């Protein structure tokens, strides 16, 4: 029983790290998309 | 003196693209050097000469 509680807690930590990964990737993608803003120039 | 007036040409420009930015430097180089530099000097000389 205690071991299963341990497993649950550590899985919670793993998912927190995964959410951190998600934030990092999303910020990077937004930076790229800002670098790739559409241009209104009609030449 | 109008018989030697230099006309304002419209140069077709090659649209270069620096990886997201579209602009044609041919028109810039043409309308700068020929139009706003050389044509300036020639028209200045002719305008004085009149």
């Amino acid at each position: 029983a205690i071991l299963l509680a341990e497993i649950n807690y550590q899985m919670y930590l793993d998912r927190q790290i995964q959410e951190r990964i998600l934030l990092t990737n999303s910020i990077m993608l937004l930076q790229n998309l800002k670098a790739a803003q559409p241009t209104a120039d009609f030449s | 003196t109008s018989l030697y007036y230099m006309k304002h040409q419209d140069f077709d420009c090659g649209r270069v693209k620096i990886l997201f930015f579209s602009f044609c430097l041919g028109r810039m180089m043409g309308d700068l050097f020929y139009n706003y530099v050389f044509r300036y000097v020639y028209n200045f000389f002719l305008a004085i000469f009149g």
